[PDB]
């Protein structure tokens, strides 16, 4: 990339670069320092950099790596809330992206495989940092991603039901009923249960949802 | 055409061609294919002006050791077993002791084909092929095999005296640790690196002395394919490891006399004091018997793939692997003549017996030598 | 070349996380006790600096 | 001594107090004689000083330090067979890499180390020299210099102790094959020893299953033979006696399912012992317990193998787990598509026992999918209960979409084109869209089909295809057989069983023509519609809806959806009129392909396809002529041109076709050509036989990255069609079609390149035998 | 209705007759669960009631069931065998 030369001259440049929007070049001085000079002073800031580098050139796996970098390279540290955050702002983006937005068509029913593990950087940012520059936005992602995750699991609580696998149906939404408060989808997939009990002859189990659908009638 | 396929590196040739002695054959009585390109521990004795003359495809000739003409010939391919008809195959070489050639073959088959007409007088199977030709003495059929097992059989049926697993490398660590029996030892090297004394008498070990590394972890030169048969001047021991670095040392217990153990000999004699060698480089080297201090050297047969040296029309005599015999000097050095007789090449050690001087070609078979 | 974006984005990407999705707490009544949270299901509130969306501090 | 100033001269990675904490003596620290030559191995126990001075002014230390790390680069050079990551694997396995510390000392080591990997790879003629090239401040670029002469091969393989079975067969079993002949060429050579434990067991199976229980190995000695090639083996075995299977002593927890197990401990007792299968009866045990629900059977043989009479008698050891192992299952790899995709291509359900094959089936269909790379799981244990087993369906997604172009017309003359698309699994939905379409001056043609592959749950297939044609062919607007041809069908799939599947469909058709050609057959098509137009002139319309019921059926065991290679599956299909047609027709269909593996890693596969048609009148009509039958060039058959393939019509003899053009677009018309000129296209019959023949070989020079993507195949393209109600009377000075010898026959080599939006169809082939009226194209590509 | 092929519905996680003389009422669930392991349905809300329900629909001619549902006190000591059959 860019040579044994001077540091700053390598660090501006990707600075600049960072300010051209020239992500591909951002990398290219911001790497070509740390290549260089990974003891560099703000080679450290350069891994953030590069993080912020890598998320805006949608290097989702080499943010991780500088995330994981910024870990290794800085095992304790102020900007780890960052890492933290950045983590799961990968993990957030890394897991569902298509065309389909203008169509009005989501993806919160597809696999959440990062989208679970966007829930663990996101918490373990407001867990590891709930005071930091990155807690509010995080809060917003982890409220989201909780619907997210239960909106996946209405679509398997879904699907059992046409699928007739009442025991399937029910642990779906037990799976739901056990981790989520809140959720609308566990809110709806609870007559769904009652009534796969009621498939199963567990009217008396289900009433007990029609008692809990009378508690979420509001 | 075939200006693209190519990837080799270099072998060094055959320089100096000089041929201050004219050198000619003595006759040529080809076998077949004999020795073979095919890597084979198979080798023609020369005993009772009779050039003993076989192939490992089954024919066992008697040629006369003066033109060549056939004496006896038997074809002794194999027959049957879990396939049929096999060639003989043979592993050890010809052994002419008494009224018997010994050959062992590759189906671990160790012969005696009758001397009169090369009839099997007695056939025996033994602990694996023979990687070195039987050293039939003592009333023993002594065998190097591929395992490492000495065989002795009693030479006159095969009845095994013993067999006794020796210096045992990783595989077939290609190594002819030929058993040469001296003071009631039989005397081997070791494909493994070390060196032995086994009983003669019945198969003990007198001792075991390593000298050099084997292949595994110390890998090492697979160029040399060591004599590992040794030359005990009576009571030093002259023989090497399975890398090719040579040593002198006890007979009685193989205490290192000297050793020559950055020398990684292929081929060596101890011609009295001054040991004539072939070394890795596959050049001539004159040693001493003391350090193994350099009397003389070689280097016009460079990597040339030779036989073992001989000293045969009072000149050092080698064959190598190209058909190309050269009379080295037993002085420095020099070729005091230059025979190419064959191009199919020799491997076989040049048998200076019978008077005369004896060897087959690789497939250019059975050839007489001299000046 | 031609002013769109000359080689380059305009390439679909996602936001709604930053909407924080309003849920409702699921209410059980008397008898109908089952332990409503588990897993990673763990989020301490804490609006900490930065905000919302891209308005959170960015470095 | 104590120190005032330790001086560090030159560190270039290391920091300076971390040099300094590596040093014994710290800057004002107890200085002892033995602690600067401590501070001279210490610094070199940090790894990155290539040389470490420490001196000392009086007592005022002095380090004069060189410096190891980072390693500039490593350049490989002769590493014609070798990647040189592997040879950098080597230096990572001697924890040596670009940006590195660089210790002088081990160059030879890891010399060594890559030629000790020469040696493992089947070398040992290739040697390397590892070349320091200094690189500034600290810097080292390693030049490695690879000087390979020759690989050692399969030379030959002697078995002493083997007294049963003959090494040539046995050779034969194994791999070490060593014959490529010049007159009989054959096989291939170049040993490797990681084949040998494998025909190891190749020896030791084949005695096995034999009868030779008391088969064994006593030991292998391979040779080591100078010129660095030679291999010749010295196998030592003990062939053993042959022994008789006499008795199954099977027990254990058999759960209740014992005549079951006993079924498939369904012996002969006494014959010639085979391993194998007992091997086999094993796991067929725990298949069958697999089915039972018990995902750990443990099934422990013991054959008492009884020397007394030379047999086997067979003690087996059963063990189940517990039935409702399937508790629930995961699914994995699917961020762009719906869990329920994926989840409806099984046959486990969750809260259940465990179906062993289920699974597999399940899998099978995703195997069956098409919209994957792979298709495995994790059926993964949840530990605590026998019946918590949560299988985690970890697979991988691929690709779609596909856009079809011809060859030219559009950006230098008039705006006209040709399109075709694809969407199917449309955004990660399951929905099939195969859309094309032409606008010319000669047609303009628009077509969609759109599927929702599970409109119900079962996998109602929602099939709902239309075409709406302007075409024209046009001279000025219409000269020469205008036909506006427009409509729809919504067909939809059937469960039959679970690879018997129906199908059944409904056919609009208004087709609007206009200025016909004067073919004879054509127009006795529109004789046997009673309709009998101007045969000298191209005036005549004709405004035909025709109303057909379409159908069809198939079977499909077919492995993978996308990329499929092993199997047989049924297309039938075919379509019949109906009270209310324009008119009463028929045509029936069928298209074959067959899936054999020649070789059995699927690396040559027999690959049969042909292709069936019959349509006519359902009695006091005819089949249209627009749905006759067409094969050669571009396509299954090529190395033709398109439309090649079939009979070959005259025109009438003919005048003005009401602007012809002036001597273009010749119809035997006014225009030149005149009195019955024949047409030498592929008007096709009524009946199609067609048929290709395609052989699976590999790429051994493509990366097998990008080459498993890669299907080369050579082929045979031969078929025929004729019409039976061809006659020889008009066609007879012209060439009759009503003989299935109307065969034709190419042949050549097809390339499937498969780009990131899907496969790419290119081949040059070779139209060996040609019938009548073929035209040709040699290089014909797929888009 | 008129179709009368239909792939089949099924559903295990049941009891067989050998399973319900494994256990009693009066058996604790550890008990039962040496016997009968733990079900794929319990009471989340209330006290241990292990359901062991059996659910199959083979070919458009109606649909069978096998509810044995082990309801035990809070101590986990068995107080019914609730095997319901189809309907």
């Amino acid at each position: 990339e860019v040579p044994d030369n001077p540091p700053n001259e390598i660090y501006a440049t990707a600075q600049q670069k960072l300010q051209d929007g020239n992500w591909r070049q951002a990398i290219t001085q911001l790497e070509a320092l740390d290549n260089r000079y990974p003891f560099g002073p703000y080679s450290q800031q350069v891994q953030l950099d590069l993080i912020y580098a890598y998320y805006k050139n949608a290097d989702l796996p080499l943010a991780q790596a500088a995330i994981d970098r910024f870990i290794r390279l800085n095992p304790t540290h102020p900007n780890i809330d960052y890492v933290m955050y950045m983590r799961g702002l990968t993990n957030m983006a890394l897991d569902d992206s298509a065309l389909q937005g203008f169509f009005g068509v989501d993806r919160s029913d597809r696999d959440p495989q990062h989208a679970r593990a966007a829930f663990s950087d996101f918490s373990k940012l407001v867990r590891g940092y709930p005071n930091s520059q990155y807690t509010t936005d995080a809060t917003k992602r982890l409220v989201f991603l909780k619907d997210r995750l239960a909106k996946y699991e209405y679509s398997v609580a879904e699907y059992y039901t046409e699928r007739g696998a009442w025991v399937a149906v029910v642990n779906r939404v037990e799976g739901m009923l056990r981790d989520y408060p809140d959720t609308q989808a566990t809110r709806d997939a609870l007559p769904l249960m009652e009534n796969a009990y009621r498939q199963m002859q567990m009217n008396a189990q289900a009433e007990k949802v029609a008692k809990i659908i009378a508690a979420n009638s509001s | 055409l075939f200006n693209s396929e190519e990837d080799v590196v270099k072998m060094s040739p055959l320089p100096t061609v000089e041929n201050q002695f004219t050198p000619t054959t003595a006759w040529s009585t080809s076998v077949g294919s004999g020795i073979g390109n095919f890597y084979s521990n198979l080798h023609p004795a020369l005993a009772d002006n009779v050039v003993y003359a076989a192939d490992r495809a089954g024919l066992v000739k008697a040629l006369n050791a003066d033109d060549g003409k056939e004496i006896w010939s038997v074809s002794l391919a194999e027959k049957d077993g879990w396939f049929s008809k096999e060639p003989a195959l043979l592993s050890g070489g010809v052994t002419v002791s008494g009224g018997h050639v010994y050959i062992g073959s590759e189906k671990a088959q160790v012969y005696a084909l009758n001397t009169s007409d090369g009839t099997v007088a007695w056939q025996t199977k033994v602990a694996g092929e023979a990687l070195s030709r039987p050293v039939v003495s003592d009333g023993l059929v002594l065998i190097h095999t591929s395992n490492g097992q000495l065989q002795a059989l009693n030479e006159a049926d095969g009845a095994v005296k013993w067999t006794v697993n020796l210096d045992m490398p990783s595989l077939s660590l290609r190594g002819e640790s030929a058993p040469t029996t001296a003071f009631g030892a039989a005397v081997v090297g070791g494909d493994n690196g070390r060196v032995s004394a086994v009983l003669m008498e019945q198969g003990q070990m007198i001792w075991q002395q390593r000298i050099s590394q084997a292949t595994g972890s110390t890998e090492i030169d697979r160029l040399s394919d060591v004599d590992t048969t040794p030359v005990v001047v009576n009571g030093v021991v002259f023989a090497l490891a399975y890398n090719g670095n040579l040593t002198a040392l006890d007979l009685r217990s193989g205490q290192i006399m000297w050793k020559r153990e950055l020398g990684s000999v292929n081929d060596f004699i101890v011609d009295g004091n001054r040991i004539y060698l072939v070394d890795q480089n596959d050049r001539v080297m004159a040693l001493t018997i003391d350090g193994g201090v350099t009397l003389w050297t070689q280097s016009d047969l460079l990597h040339r793939l030779l036989t073992s040296p001989v000293l045969y029309n009072g000149n050092l005599v080698v064959g190598d692997s190209e058909g190309y015999l050269h009379w080295i000097n037993v002085e420095d050095g020099r070729f005091v003549a230059q025979q190419k007789v064959d191009s199919s090449g020799f491997q076989t050690e040049p048998v200076a017996a019978d008077g005369k001087l004896l060897i087959q070609a690789k497939d250019g078979t059975v050839y007489s030598i001299t000046r | 070349c031609s002013s769109d974006s000359r080689y380059k984005r305009q390439v679909s990407g996602d936001e709604a996380y930053l909407e924080a999705a309003p849920l409702a707490e699921l209410h059980a009544p008397a008898g109908m006790i089952l332990p409503v949270t588990s897993g990673d299901y763990a989020i301490p509130v804490t609006n900490g600096s930065g905000a919302v969306g891209k308005a959170l501090d960015i470095r | 001594f104590v120190v005032k100033d330790i001086h560090f001269e030159g560190l270039q990675r290391v920091a300076v107090g971390a040099a300094l904490l590596s040093m014994p003596v710290r800057t004002g620290d107890t200085v002892n004689d033995e602690d600067i030559s401590n501070t001279i191995r210490a610094l070199f126990a940090t790894g990155n000083f290539e040389d470490v001075r420490v001196l000392r002014d009086g007592d005022t230390l002095l380090v004069q330090v060189k410096e190891r790390p980072t390693i500039a680069s490593i350049t490989f050079s002769g590493n014609k067979s070798v990647k040189d990551d592997m040879l950098k694997q080597n230096l990572e396995a001697s924890g040596v890499r670009v940006g590195e510390s660089l210790d002088r000392t081990t160059i030879a080591d890891i010399e060594k180390g890559l030629e000790d990997f020469y040696y493992s790879v089947g070398k040992y003629s290739a040697s390397v020299k590892a070349v320091v090239t200094p690189l500034p401040r600290n810097r080292v670029d390693l030049k490695l210099v690879f000087q390979e002469g020759v690989s050692a091969e399969i030379q030959q393989i002697n078995i002493v102790g083997n007294h049963a079975f003959t090494t040539d067969e046995l050779i034969s079993h194994f791999q070490l094959r060593d014959e490529v002949p010049w007159w009989n060429v054959v096989g291939d050579r170049k040993y490797q020893k990681q084949k040998l434990a494998g025909d190891l067991e190749t020896l030791r199976s084949y005695y096995l299953d034999r009868g030779y229980a008391r088969f064994n190995i006593d030991s292998t000695q391979v040779s080591l033979t100078p010129d660095k090639k030679g291999i010749y083996v010295t196998v030592n075995i003990t062939e053993g006696d042959q022994y008789k299977l006499s008795g199954v002593e099977v027990s254990g927890n058999l759960a209740g399912h014992s005549a079951e197990i006993e079924q498939l401990t369904k012996i002969e007792p006494g014959e010639l012992y085979n391993g194998t299968k007992v091997t086999k009866m094993e796991d067929d045990i725990k298949k069958l317990l697999g089915r039972y629900g018990y995902a750990y059977p443990r099934v422990q043989s013991m054959p008492e193998i009884n020397d007394a009479d030379k047999t086997v008698k067979l003690r087996v050891n059963v063990d189940a787990g517990n039935r409702f192992y399937v508790r629930k299952i995961r699914f994995e790899g699917n961020d762009t598509s719906k869990d329920a995709v994926l989840r409806r291509e099984m046959r486990q359900m969750e809260g259940a026992w465990l179906g062993s094959d289920l699974v597999d089936q399940g899998k099978e269909r995703l195997n069956r999918l098409g919209f994957f790379e792979t298709v495995d799981t994790d059926t993964q244990r949840v530990p605590g209960s026998p019946d918590q087993v949560d299988v985690v369906y970890k697979v991988k997604e691929r690709n779609t979409g596909s856009f079809n172009f011809g060859i030219g017309y559009g950006t230098e003359s008039g705006v006209s084109f040709q399109a075709g698309v694809q969407q199917d699994n449309w955004l990660g939905t399951g929905y099939a869209v195969g859309i094309n379409g032409t606008k010319n001056d000669y047609q303009t043609y628009a077509e969609l089909s759109v599927t929702n592959p599970y409109f119900t749950v079962d996998g109602v297939s929602l099939g709902g295809r239309l075409f709406y044609n302007d075409f024209q062919a046009d001279d000025a607007d219409l000269s020469d057989y205008t036909n506006k041809s427009y409509g729809t069908d919504v067909t939809l799939g059937f469960p039959i069983n679970e690879y018997n599947s129906l199908r059944a469909g409904l056919g609009y058709v208004h087709n609007s023509l206009s200025n016909m050609q004067p073919q004879v057959a054509m127009w006795r098509y529109l004789y046997s519609m009673g309709e009998h137009p101007s045969t000298s002139d191209q005036d005549n319309s004709f405004k035909t809806d025709d109303f057909t019921f379409n159908y069809g059926w198939t079977y499909n065991k077919l492995d993978r959806g996308y990329f499929p290679t092993d199997g047989s599956r049924v297309n039938l299909t075919g379509k019949v009129t109906i009270p209310g047609s324009d008119n009463e027709y028929y045509k029936v269909t069928l298209d074959t392909a067959t899936y054999v593996p020649i070789d059995d890693d699927h690396k040559w596969v027999v690959l049969g396809r042909t292709r069936w048609g019959y349509g006519d009148g359902l009695g006091g009509k005819e089949m249209p002529f627009y749905e006759n039958f067409y094969a050669g060039g571009s396509s299954t058959v090529r190395g033709f041109q398109s439309n090649t393939i079939g009979p070959k019509a005259v025109y009438f003899p003919h005048q003005a076709s009401n602007y012809d053009p002036d001597y273009d677009y010749e119809c035997a018309t006014q225009d030149g050509a005149k009195d019955l000129c024949k047409s030498d296209d592929a008007v096709g019959g009524n009946a199609m036989a067609v048929a290709s023949l395609e052989f699976i070989t590999p790429t051994p020079f493509i990366s097998d990255k990008y080459a498993n993507s890669v299907r080369t195949s050579f082929f045979w393209d031969m078929g025929t069609v004729w019409d039976t109600n061809w006659d020889s009377s008009q066609y007879s000075g012209y060439p009759d079609y009503s003989d299935p010898s109307n065969i034709r026959m190419s042949a050549g080599i097809a390339l499937q390149w498969m780009s990131p939006l899907g496969p790419l169809v290119f081949s040059y082939a070779q139209p060996f035998k040609k019938y009548d009226g073929d035209k040709a194209e040699q290089f014909q590509f797929n888009i | 209705e008129r179709v009368v092929y239909r792939p089949d519905i099924n559903q295990g996680n049941y009891l067989t007759a050998n399973d319900v003389s494994k256990i009693r009422v009066g058996m604790t669930q550890q008990q039962v669960a040496y016997a009968l392991g733990t079900p794929l349905m319990s009471d989340p809300f209330g006290t241990n009631t292990w359901f062991y329900v059996f659910r199959q629909q083979p070919g458009h001619e109606g649909v069978t069931q096998q509810t044995l549902t082990l309801t035990f006190n809070s101590s986990g000591v068995l107080t019914n065998i609730d095997n319901k059959p189809a309907l």
